[PDB]
RNA sequence: GUAUAAAAAUAGAGGUCUCUCCUGUAUCGUAGAAGAUGGGCGAUGGUUGAUGAAACGGAAGUGUUUUAUUGACUUGUCCAUGAAAUUCCAGAAUCCAUUGCAUACGACUUUA
RNA sequence: GCGAAACCACAGCCUGGGGAACGGGCCAGGCAAAAUCAGCGGGGUGGCUUGUGGCAGCCAAGCGCGACGUUGCUGGCUCUUCCUAUCAUACCGAAGCAGAAUUCGGUAAGCGUUGGACCCACUAAUAGGGAGCUGGGUUCCUACUGAUGAAG
RNA sequence: CUGCCGAAGGCAGAAACUCAGAUCAGUUUUAUGUGUAAAAUGAGAGUUUCUAGUGGGCCAUUUUUGGUAAGCAGAACUGGCGAUGCGGGAUGAACCGAACGUGAGGUUAAGGUGCCGGAAUGUACGCUCAUCAGACACCAGAAAAGGUGUUAGUUCAUCUAGACAGCAGGACGGUGGCCAUGGAAGUCGGAAUCCGCUAAGGAGUGUGUAACAACUCACCUGCCGAAUGAACUAGCCCUGAAAAUGGAUGGCGCUUAAGCGUACUACCCAUACCUCACCGUCUGGGUUA
RNA sequence: GUCAGCAUCAGUUUUCGGGGGCGGAAAAAGAAUAAGGGAAGGUGGCUGUUUAUAGCCCUUGUUGUAAUACGUCCACUGGGGACUGAGGACUGCGGCUUCGUGCCAAGGAUGCUGACAUAAUGGU
């Protein structure tokens, strides 16, 4: 678990307008900031520092300073989406987005079911 | 600089664990563990090899890592062929009187300049003093701590000290003669 | 981040004006804090600098009636809370019953042992101090300028730790045994779309 | 923050000078006004153009023809220091000539304590050829394997619960 | 704790009178 | 105001010429190429300068300079080398090897015995008898007031009564045994005359026949 | 809701060669005329109260586990009753006496 | 048992600052627990300054000056505490320091630095300074110290 | 008791009447040389008369001469103080804002946002480790400078013809050049200090020897493979002396700052600014129903 | 009489959100797609080279009259919060309405409702 600063490390962005969106580093700017892309069409291409976003474990095969055309080509390629997302981290990341949206009905639908969880509480003797 | 480097590969010792800054280098001769929580450097190992990495360290940051390179050296040294410190006892009038105890981990010393006092070290751990009996009034400090052994060695030179006495002239003393290893 | 009558902060690894500063903002907010091993505080500053600090505390009494001079206190838990005290209007009433909201105590005694200890953020050293930098602590500072309870506390230390290992092995082995069973239950697969 | 400005300006045509001069010049300031004020006192102690007889004739922001390429801006400027004389040379990366001024801006405030007023800038130049390159931090960027961990990692919700992580 | 022999905190007279002879080394030098 | 190394300086004056020196010792081999005959290949080995001095009197010059700067000034390729078939003679040309102008049989069987140096082998096993020392291993029929000897060797001995003592034998050479530094600097004290200088006369770049053999 | 107890490092930790952290937005709990009255179906569980006995906890033990016997409530799921005009928030010590190891007077040290 | 008077804006802890006059009131700190008793009297003007003189010339790192150099000439008797700028004691470095005795210098204020008419002894030494009294010379309260003392 | 007007270092007010003016201005333009003269903007402008109080001084500002280790002294103008409360600079006669009726709300100035303390333990880039750091405030007294502390620069140097350094070696022979001497061979001491060889060995950089001898550099060759060196400037840091009870960036404390510099947002509140109510004074219009 | 809650308003004010123009190099970028040029911090290939089994940079065309971004404006609009309710028949200035004792956010708050009275407010 290293998390080297490479060009084609697929990135997490934590802080500003594009909080919880995936991006790829393109290209090493200078020691405290990066260009980076993502396939998504939402998100721009843009320099972002290096205090504003985690990097993953999943590096991506990927030439430097590549337009943002084939870096969607390399990330469908390599399958980078759904990648990310069979790491556990993703899908506790996407547990909580999905409880953030929950309401308070769905409160109470899960009210019940973990009710149901602790249901059995059965142990073998 | 962003990344300062330095390599070091390692003869037949066995082992070069590097846990926690912590290295334990099992060779031959026996085992050393030392601390390295002092400073802050990447020991990354493969191979044969251990690499001592340094990221944007500043030059005084940096000034530890051929330090940290040669203590390991040093440590692989000591477990590989170990060290050999020997001392010629220098006497003019009166002989110097030199005892070993617990295997040699404790010397006595009488008679340094007509003393009617008992000067007694303690050495340091994996030190181990002898006399031979190639040459007389030979002291042998061998272990495999170079720290150790020349720490030891120390000891014995400044508690072995003339004092209010003209050094031009009075001579008398225990002094280093050479240095090297076991094998 | 939610009102608590009692926080229990575990102050290894902080830095004694942050944490002082944390808690001196809190006590006047109304809550009662009980700053548990005070001999693991750190502080910035090389340990013979600090300790040049702390024996200039010392140089400070009166000239007539040193009794009612400045009184020096040593341990570690009392230097934590001078440096408190110092952060709050002590001379007013407002002042004086927040002091009474803090307990500083050396080591965790039993009554505390048994309740989760929070941390400080804001005063932790590994995440305010630069790498490299020189520190010391003051459970080693208050050795070495006249605290003579160092080693009882170190052994009654050791003594929690073990037991507190023992605690949390069986805990955790109740559990893994809790762990099993939940994968075991079905609704926690069969309408799990809700996120948890 | 800083904008790049184009001035063009002339003095007032009289009977001697029919058709004056067109002086232009590329120089940041923030906004339009610093920059005629700028512009104006490096007319003055260039070729002493008084600003009461000459006239702004054209005022034009400049944006970055390309500003998704990481490029090496070396910059010439001229500093007043107690001696009052000054020269220096430095090289940033960045993808901006705007950003460029703005980190030579803060350096020289951080190291020499110069202010906006003190420094004036002579040149900012792009330098391509890796080989022009002087600076070795700037080289140490250029290398083709570039890698690093992440440096000053740092990391209201007081009193946390568990220990912080800063690391992977 | 200051860790000083001197204090590093000037009387009112002290920080009056440097503005009172700086100026004058000014107008000395001019 | 800055750590760094300290660089101490004297009162030499004589300071060489750097890249002036080079370009004269180009001019002088390209000179040497020129000269009339005896196409030498030999500038220097482990003997003395006396020794170079007494090979150059036999001869009317051997010059080489650098070594590799008379190559590279000569040219790897053909077409800049003033010889002919250079381009395998410049490989074959390392180390100390120059021209020069007076042969062969002096060359092959007069080699002057001369004092060993570091890297090589010693030709035996030379012991040191115990006790006061000796300046010709026990062949002067050996004054002891080597004093100053005594601080300055590093063996085993002790200045005893204004002469140095050696307390026990010490093995100074082995057979079999490359020369260590301190080897050496203790046998050049002594007469260990463990050398023997030789020359090459493989081929000769003569101005018709032109044959630079490699024999 | 007066709910949540390893330790240690942060240029590393822990778990089964492999996996996890990258903060508690987590976990436990959470319906009911402030928690009513009955009926089933499904499980031997949970909340546990009362006592009764074992062990553990001395750093300020402020409590912890283990049970046993029972009395309870048992939302686990599915049904039926009543709520409302709260009809728009609120045994000792001392004095008197005695002692002289004490003492300006108190106090003290003894006897009583 | 009898029973005053002087004095009285109000009072009563200290450190640094409050331009001054620093004060008790103001600022920032140390601190701070009733009621009292007997003693004794304390309290009613440069960030200065220090160890290296005056005139002329020669250079000349440099910006007509020009630095260091270099050469030319005539008040005492007892008292608490603090500072080190150390006389002695402790430990060190250097010196033709063989030993003894000694010189200079460093850390060092823990502990000492006398008796007599500059003089002569003792002493290891007789180091330098900061913050009740007398001689010849001009014609209440508060502090300090002891003593009780109600009270969770 | 309250209200209004309100100084002075010849004034402020009162009454008597001019002109609805080109009539004045602690002002700026235009023209002629701070003077004068004839467009801008503002204002209603005025004349004779008498009658209270005062005619001092402190602080700073810019213009000069006399000056000296060193300050200093004498002029002219300008303001502030004096008659002036309020916010900030820890507190303050002269520093930064702001001129004061009683209140409600909003917004700021100066200064600030770690805690005391209302306000971001905000964002971004750098610098600094101080066994007596800094928050200081033209850093002006010490001040001229020292430092193998660090970060940036400026100007000259060599460098895969192999850079610096490192180890291996050569570092010679005329010659122990000549006077000088007990003993001086490069190295107690007096002018150089020449030559054969080169790639280089200086009538010699130091140690040392009675004299020698021996080692070293300064000078070259072998291995070794890339940058390295010298002189200056700038910022921070140490030092650039100061004593006498306890001790002060205001305190606590702070070291990827809560210190230094810059940039950008957000935020805090004065009696100040804005909206409204009310009190009083003045001014203006109207008022025989 | 006291205290409340909400609605519709008026004055002052603070804080979010949407829509629409108009300007700059008629943003610069960028994407997609046709030419040519250059190379690298040299990829596949074989230290050296020129898109191949990665690609990058420069110029032009095009999609185009792209969007975005900033500035600016709307007599365009949707919310959240707070302080205030001075005045007291009628005129006035205005907009709807067919004029109308017509209505209206138009020369200063009205409407609805609740609780308490031995309580709450206010004074000391």
């Amino acid at each position: 678990f290293k998390r080297y600063v490479e060009v084609g490390r697929v990135v997490l962005v934590t802080k500003g307008e594009y909080t919880g969106k995936l991006a790829v580093i393109v290209d090493i700017v200078d020691h405290k900031r990066a260009l980076i892309d993502s396939p998504c069409s939402e998100f721009p291409r843009q320099v972002i520092r290096y205090g504003s976003v985690v990097l993953t474990h999943i590096v991506m095969k990927l030439p430097r300073g590549a337009r943002s055309g084939i870096v969607a080509k390399k990330w469908k390629a390599q399958d980078v989406c759904n990648k990310w997302a069979s790491s556990a981290w993703a899908k506790k990341l996407e547990a909580k987005k999905v409880r953030s949206q929950l309401n308070d009905f769905d409160r109470f639908a899960v009210m019940r079911l973990k009710k149901q969880r602790r249901e059995q509480v059965n142990v073998a003797v | 600089d962003i990344y300062k480097d330095e390599t070091l590969t390692i003869p037949k010792g066995v082992t070069v664990d590097i846990k926690a800054r912590n290295v334990t280098v099992t060779g031959p001769r026996g085992t050393l563990k030392q601390n390295l929580r002092h400073v802050d450097i990447e020991m990354k190992k493969q191979g044969n090899t251990i690499k001592f990495i340094v990221w944007h360290g500043s030059r005084k940051h940096n000034a530890c890592i051929r330090s940290v390179y040669s203590i390991i050296n040093n440590m692989i040294i000591g477990v590989t062929q170990g060290f050999r410190y020997k001392m010629r006892l220098v006497y003019a009038h009166f002989p110097i009187n030199i005892n070993l105890t617990e295997n040699g981990t404790v010397v006595e010393i009488r008679n340094f300049l007509g003393e009617r006092i008992t000067r007694v070290i303690k050495c340091l751990p994996g030190v181990t003093v002898s006399i031979s009996s190639a040459v007389k009034d030979e002291i042998i400090l061998e272990g495999n701590s170079l720290e150790n052994v020349s720490q030891s060695a120390a000891n014995i030179k400044q508690i072995c000290n003339v004092r209010n006495k003209d050094i031009r002239k009075f001579l008398d003393g225990i002094y280093v003669s050479e240095r090297g290893n076991i094998e | 981040s939610e009102f608590q009558k009692v926080v229990v902060i575990d102050a290894k690894g902080h830095l004694l004006g942050r944490l002082a500063s944390v808690v001196a903002k809190q006590l006047l907010g109304g809550q009662k804090v009980v700053v548990v091993r005070c001999e693991e505080l750190n502080i910035s500053g090389h340990f013979f600098r600090n300790k040049l600090k702390y024996l200039a505390y010392l140089r400070k009494a009166c000239r007539y009636n040193p009794s009612r001079g400045a009184f020096h206190f040593r341990a570690p838990s009392r230097i934590f809370q001078k440096a408190v005290r110092g952060m709050l209007p002590h001379k007013t009433a407002r002042g004086q019953a927040a002091l009474e909201h803090l307990q500083a105590v050396e080591g965790i005694p039993p009554p505390f042992d048994k309740q989760k200890r929070v941390v400080v953020p804001a005063a932790l050293r590994v995440l305010r101090l630069k790498p490299g930098r020189k520190y010391c602590t003051v459970g080693r500072l208050s050795s070495e300028v006249g605290w003579k309870y160092n080693d009882i506390v170190a052994k009654l230390e050791e003594r929690r730790k073990v037991k507190s290992a023992a605690f949390y092995q069986a805990k955790l082995a109740k559990q893994k045994k809790i762990a099993s069973a939940k994968e075991a239950s079905p609704v926690n697969q069969k309408l799990s779309q809700f996120g948890y | 923050a800083l904008k790049e400005y184009q001035v063009v300006g002339r003095k007032v045509p009289t009977e001697h000078e029919p058709v004056p001069k067109l002086f232009r010049m590329r120089l940041f300031a923030p906004n339009e006004s610093v920059a005629k004020s700028r512009y104006w006192y490096f007319l003055k102690m260039i070729n002493k153009v008084k600003k009461a007889t000459g006239e702004i004739v054209a005022i034009n922001e400049i944006s970055e023809p390309k500003p998704l390429k990481a490029k090496v801006f070396g910059i010439w400027i001229r500093y007043d220091s107690r001696s009052g004389t000054h020269n220096m040379y430095k090289e940033f990366r960045d993808t901006t000539r705007v950003g460029a001024v703005e980190a030579m801006y803060a350096d020289m405030a951080a190291r020499h304590r110069a202010r906006f007023r003190s420094i004036r800038i002579l040149k900012v130049v792009e330098v391509e050829k890796k080989e022009d390159v002087r600076r070795n931090y700037v080289k140490q960027l250029l290398n083709p394997h570039l890698k690093f961990p992440l440096p000053h990692r740092r990391t209201k919700k007081v009193f946390a619960p568990h220990r912080p992580s800063t690391f992977y | 704790v200051s860790l000083k022999k001197k204090s590093k905190r000037r009387t009112t007279r002290l920080r009056s009178r440097i503005e009172k002879k700086a100026a004058e080394s000014k107008r000395k030098q001019k | 105001p800055k750590s760094r190394r300290s660089k101490v300086l004297t009162l030499a004056q004589t300071e060489k010429k750097g890249h002036e020196g080079k370009a004269a010792l180009f001019s002088g081999v390209q000179q040497s190429l020129d000269s009339f005959d005896y196409m030498w290949i030999f500038d220097v080995t482990n003997m003395r300068n006396t020794y170079l001095k007494r090979i150059r009197d036999d001869w009317k010059r051997i010059f080489m300079g650098k070594t590799k700067v008379m190559a590279k000034a000569l040219g790897h390729t053909p077409e800049e080398e003033h010889a002919e078939n250079v381009s395998k003679l410049t490989k074959l040309l390392h180390g100390a090897v120059g021209l020069l102008f007076t042969v062969i049989g002096y060359f092959e069987s007069f080699v002057q015995n001369d004092f060993a140096r570091a890297g090589a082998v010693a030709p035996f096993t030379h012991v040191i008898p115990a006790g006061p020392v000796y300046s010709r291993a026990g062949q002067i029929p050996l004054t002891h007031t080597l004093e100053p000897q005594v601080r300055q060797l590093g063996m085993p001995t002790v200045l005893k009564n204004g002469v140095v003592t050696l307390l026990a034998d010490f093995p100074l050479c082995t057979e079999g045994q490359q020369l260590d530094s301190r080897q050496t600097r203790l046998l050049k004290l002594f007469g260990i005359t463990a050398a023997e200088f030789k020359v090459g006369l493989l081929g000769y770049y003569s101005k018709k026949g032109a044959s630079v053999e490699f024999l």
